[PDB]
């Protein structure tokens, strides 16, 4: 509504002139070209803006309009399948629109307004209605996807448009006061959305990773990070974690990636990933592709794109796992923002509000009772990538003080032929205590201690290695030869787990709980054992062995027998050395 | 033609003109004075009042009551052509070989567009720059970003000369089987000296790769400004000819540290507050506004690879510039200090070097399939060599084991025969086989990173040709 | 080790302090001539 003129192109994206009504961080169009951009400061008459793209061409006198919002997304049927930038921009669209390259000031919906959805009311006149509530059903991709009322709207229907087919601005629900609700909101992306109330973590989220749901456990709704180095087959472990895990929907953020990040998810998801049931993976992802030479504007918001339609899907009903592809270059985008606006710096250049962005990312993560009554969760996996592998900059700092789990890849273990590469001694967990109740009763009564003998056996077989290194292997007494071999066992048929192999891809809890009590039985045996008298090397070629090693690519069905049938034959290879 | 009077204000670079409305921001003009002389200048700033332009030369003639300045352009446009093949440029367009100028197919605004990110593919085939330790170990795949961090005194310059007059894609190794797919280099030189600029005319002309080029040539005493603008003239060439006549073009940036400390004196000239370590806030951006209009794209035949060439401030890999070069390319070459004063060329490390593209573009069908495999093993008896070395210094030879000795005579010849190459042309097939020669001192068995095949089908080689032949 | 790392550490603490200063300085001086080129516009 609110309409000036150009006062002063003062530069990179720096516009002025007398606009009384317009209001702080509003949308507005600049020039004629209708380019982008924010308002920051409001003076006298005047406002000034921050457009996005570049302003070359640009003359005084051109006008500027505002939208009289500020930036925000569109949460309707439609995003699945979907591949945007980062504010919510159809990449696909705009290809077929303008070509191989994006023109500036280009103009797209995000939701489709022309493809029909099969309508199904849900209430009916009279009825109230507050925040929240469902209002109807739309078929999308295999699954019913809901139509809610927004956060903020309460009344009374007045009437409901009957089952047909409609669009996604065709007014589905008049309510009494003259309001008419459409299949879609709007929210802004820098503001929480609403929920009643916050549950505790006290279920598992699982990933299907033997390691990480054994020794790090993460709950719904809780929060890791992991590192990104090179040659630690970072991707892969993404791309399991997303594809087995127990999420419903899958929100993908690339923020400011390399030019090459199609070649691991523009290329990747579409085809080479299908879920446990069914087709294609990408029917329950949304990708946010998001590469170096964007606007930085985009850059920044990603984030908070990502988390919004993540939040959207969770006040819907479901249990949805986010992950960001690097957040350190997010940050940089960041520091790149506030130097424009002459900004004190911190540490290191960043701004001093660093750590106050990444808690207003990260906690709005959790499990909780939707608004309408449903409970979902949230869970979010970032990525944070160091200049150098330094972990005391300070967006590392500010990270590790507000997740609750590090997953540190490391690239050692990688090269020499250690998959997942998770290094089992910087990693760690803080949400094992409040989950063992859920572990005792699901799993197995004493599922807590085994975990903690199997870390223990970990961390004495570490403790051991320097004196290996040393004189070898062949040098050392009977208990640590044991040990020594002990966690070679473990680290080699229960931590390691092959992604491609079409049944070790995948491992329950009471495979991984079957896989632990086999080992730590067998080495009670062998303990008795060295201690009677019989020497290690009468052990080692014991054919238990290549049974208690090969129990990983059993199937879930036929690993109940398999499991009572080898500790049977545990039990008997002793009896042979008593 | 509008002739714009009424300067009120002229200091250093920066000049002051009133009743200007109708100057877009980014315009070129032109600033005539007193004796006629015409300069160049851009229009950095525009009000209602007044608008700034910035003199990319001198100003030692002007006044306030002669002075004028009119428009030549409202952005900053190129004209292409493909009978640019063969030219030489200033680096803001103009010719400067002693032919006449171009006439342009179209005109193209030097700061492109960016690419659609479902628009591009994975890269998929190498390229053979004749240079052993580049192509075995660290392979240049079509579409990658890979700089080479040199240092003060080091041989930059002739590496670049050499890659560039060396360079070729191999269709016959692939299926292609017919060499139809055209060739081109684009070189940008930013800042250079008189020296260079003879040296690199010279090397162009000496042997037909002027044939097949196009350069961009800028000089240390000319204008920031035009220093600024070099890398997206060529860049605007490149992805013409690329992806309008399927070209597969080779971009060299000479020095991407000149570049860096003219803007930062033009941000400095414009008074904005500086970032980190005293450059613009804004570096990462813009080097990314270069470095990633670099590719493949879906659906057509052409691509662009780019090489920067920077040198690393004080030997300091945590400096800004290529901190930020290493956040956003896919690689980098590393030369040498030691290398160079112990009398190699090329002075190519191995060790920090690296490649991170280079499993796509390797294996049966790009390559020979033993790539790999030989480039980790090299990779791994190299190192083991250099430490070997060290310790016999303290230990003395006789107190070695033998494969320790056979590691140290290895790591000897290797930096003999595989680094130090000379100005030979090397194709991928001599450069295997060196390896393979190479590789033959270390006793089989120890060579565990190779399989058994491999192992069994080239072995046994000995140096024959590296001596038997120049 | 240690004592180099300490070293470094604090050599590094110092050249940040310093470099904030001065750009607290080059905003205040940027300012000024703002201000007092518009004062007498």
């Amino acid at each position: 509504m609110i309409q000036g003129v150009i006062q002063k192109i003062a530069g990179p994206a720096v516009i002025a002139k007398g606009m009384l009504g317009a209001r702080m961080y509003d949308i507005c169009k600049v020039g004629e070209e209708g380019l982008v951009g924010e308002i920051i400061r409001l003076d006298g008459d005047t406002a000034f803006v921050q457009v996005y793209e570049d302003t070359s061409g640009l003359k005084v006198g051109e006008p500027v309009v505002s939208t009289g919002l500020p930036l925000a997304v569109e949460l309707g049927p439609g995003m699945l399948n979907g591949i945007y930038d980062g504010i919510q921009r159809p990449l696909e669209r705009i290809r077929e629109k303008t070509g191989i390259y994006i023109t500036r000031g280009v103009v797209v919906h995000a939701l489709d307004r022309e493809k029909k959805w099969a309508w199904t009311p849900m209430v009916k006149p009279g009825d109230e209605v507050r925040g929240g509530m469902v209002l109807g059903t739309v078929p999308e991709f295999g699954f019913t996807h809901k139509i809610l009322v927004p956060p903020d709207v309460r009344g009374r229907v007045k009437e409901v448009k009957p089952a047909g087919e409609y669009t996604v601005e065709e007014p589905v629900v008049v309510l009494e006061d003259g309001t008419e609700l459409k299949m879609y909101h709007t929210w802004p992306v820098r503001r929480a959305r609403p929920v009643q109330r916050k549950l505790d973590p006290n279920t598992p989220f699982l990933t299907g990773m033997r390691i990480l749901d054994v020794l790090f456990p993460v709950a719904m709704g809780g929060t890791a990070a992991i590192p990104g180095p090179f040659g630690a087959g970072k991707s892969v472990t993404q791309q399991s974690l997303a594809k087995w895990s127990n999420a419903d929907v899958v929100v993908y953020v690339g923020c400011g990636e390399r030019g090459n990040e199609m070649t691991d998810v523009l290329v990747e998801f579409p085809e080479l990933t299908d879920p446990k049931t069914g087709g294609p993976l990408m029917h329950r992802t949304v990708l946010i592709a998001n590469t170096s030479n964007m606007p930085v504007a985009a850059r920044e918001a990603s984030i908070y794109v990502g988390v919004t339609i993540a939040e959207y899907f969770r006040d819907q009903g479901f249990s949805v796992a986010l992950m960001a592809d690097s957040t350190s270059r997010w940050a940089e985008a960041l520091r790149e923002i506030s130097s424009r606006l002459e900004e004190m710096p911190a540490e290191e250049g960043y701004p001093p509000y660093l750590a106050a962005r990444l808690a207003a990312f990260y906690e709005r993560a959790g499990k909780v009772i939707t608004l309408g009554g449903e409970e979902g969760a949230v869970t979010i996996v970032g990525a944070v990538s160091p200049p150098g592998g330094d972990m005391s900059e300070p967006v590392t700092q500010s990270t590790l003080r507000i997740v609750g789990a590090f997953w540190r890849l490391d690239a050692s273990l990688a090269f020499r032929r250690h998959f997942p590469a998770i290094n089992w001694n910087g990693s760690y967990s803080l949400f094992t205590s409040a989950l063992d109740p859920w572990y005792r009763e699901n799993v197995a009564e004493d599922y807590p201690e085994l975990r903690d003998a199997i870390s223990e056996l970990l961390q004495r077989e570490a403790g051991l290695q320097e004196i290996v290194q040393l004189v070898g292997p062949d040098a050392l007494q009977d208990a640590e030869r044991l040990v020594i071999e002990v966690g070679r066992i473990i680290r080699e048929d229960f931590l390691q787990q092959n992604a491609y192999h079409e049944v070790d891809a995948y491992c329950s809890m009471k495979k991984a709980y079957g896989i632990m009590k086999m080992i730590l039985a067998f080495y009670k045996e062998a303990e008795a054992a060295i201690k009677r008298g019989v020497s290690i090397d009468e052990i080692l070629q014991l054919p238990v062995l290549e049974r208690i090693g090969r129990a990983r690519y059993v199937s879930e069905e036929e690993f109940p027998a398999y499991f009572e049938e080898a500790m049977k034959e545990i039990q008997g290879a002793f009896k042979a050395l008593a | 033609k509008k002739e714009y009077t009424g300067i009120t204000y002229i200091s250093g670079p920066l000049l002051f003109v009133e009743n200007a409305k109708d100057l877009a921001y980014g315009a070129i003009v032109d600033i005539k004075d007193g004796t006629g002389r015409v300069r160049g200048g851009q229009v950095i700033e525009v009000s209602e009042e007044y608008a700034v332009i910035q003199v990319f030369e001198e100003t030692t003639g002007l006044d306030l009551a002669t002075t004028s300045v009119s428009l030549v352009e409202d952005v900053a446009r190129l004209g292409v052509s493909k009978e640019m093949l063969g030219r030489r440029f200033n680096g803001i367009g103009k010719p400067i070989d002693g032919l006449p100028p171009i006439t342009p197919e179209k005109r193209l605004p030097i700061t492109g567009l960016p690419l659609n990110p479902v628009a591009r593919r994975k890269p998929e085939q190498f390229i053979q720059t004749g240079i052993s330790t580049i192509d075995v170990m660290n392979t240049l795949v079509r579409g990658q970003k890979l700089p080479i961090f040199s240092g003060s005194g080091l041989p930059a310059n002739e590496i670049a000369a050499q890659i560039a007059r060396q360079a070729t894609v191999r269709p016959d190794l692939s299926g292609e089987g017919e060499k139809e797919e055209p060739f081109a280099v684009v070189f940008a030189a930013m800042g250079i000296t008189q020296r260079e600029l003879s040296y690199f005319i010279q090397e162009f002309e000496r042997t037909g790769a002027l044939s097949r080029s196009v350069l961009f040539l800028n000089k240390a005493d000319d204008p920031t400004i035009e220093r600024i603008l070099t890398p997206r003239m060529a860049l605007t060439v490149a992805e013409y000819l690329a992806f309008e006549h399927d070209y597969h073009v080779l971009v060299i940036l000479t020095d991407m540290t000149n570049y860096c400390e003219a803007l930062r004196e033009i941000g400095a000239a414009r008074e904005e507050i500086p970032g980190r370590r005293g450059y613009p806030g804004y570096m990462y951006t813009d080097l990314a506004t270069i470095y990633e209009r670099a590719g493949v794209v879906e659906g057509k035949k052409g691509s662009v690879t780019q090489i920067p060439i920077l040198s690393m401030p004080d030997d300091d890999r945590t400096h800004p510039i290529p901190d930020l070069t290493g956040y956003i390319t896919e690689g980098q070459i590393q030369l040498s200090r030691e290398l160079h004063r112990k009398g190699i060329y090329p002075p190519i490390d191995p060790l920090p070097s690296l490649s991170r593209l280079m499993n796509n573009g390797v294996g049966k069908g790009k390559t020979r399939e033993d790539h790999k495999q030989v480039s980790d093993q090299l990779y791994s008896a190299y190192a083991n060599g250099v430490d070997i070395r060290k310790l016999v210094a303290i230990i003395g030879e006789d107190a070695l084991t033998e494969n320790d000795r056979r590691y140290l005579q290895f790591a000897d010849a290797f930096e003999r025969f595989f680094i130090n190459q000379g100005q030979q042309n090397r194709s991928i097939e001599e450069s295997l086989q060196i390896a393979w020669a190479l590789l033959s001192m270390l006793p089989q068995g120890e060579l565990k990173r190779i399989s058994k095949d491999h192992i069994g089908k080239y072995y046994g080689q000995k140096l024959e040709e590296i001596w038997g032949a120049p | 080790i240690p004592g180099i790392r300490a070293q470094i550490r604090f050599i590094q603490q110092v050249l940040e302090q310093r470099e904030r200063e001065d750009t607290f300085r080059l905003k205040r001086i940027k300012g000024k001539i703002e201000a007092r080129e518009a004062e007498e516009e």
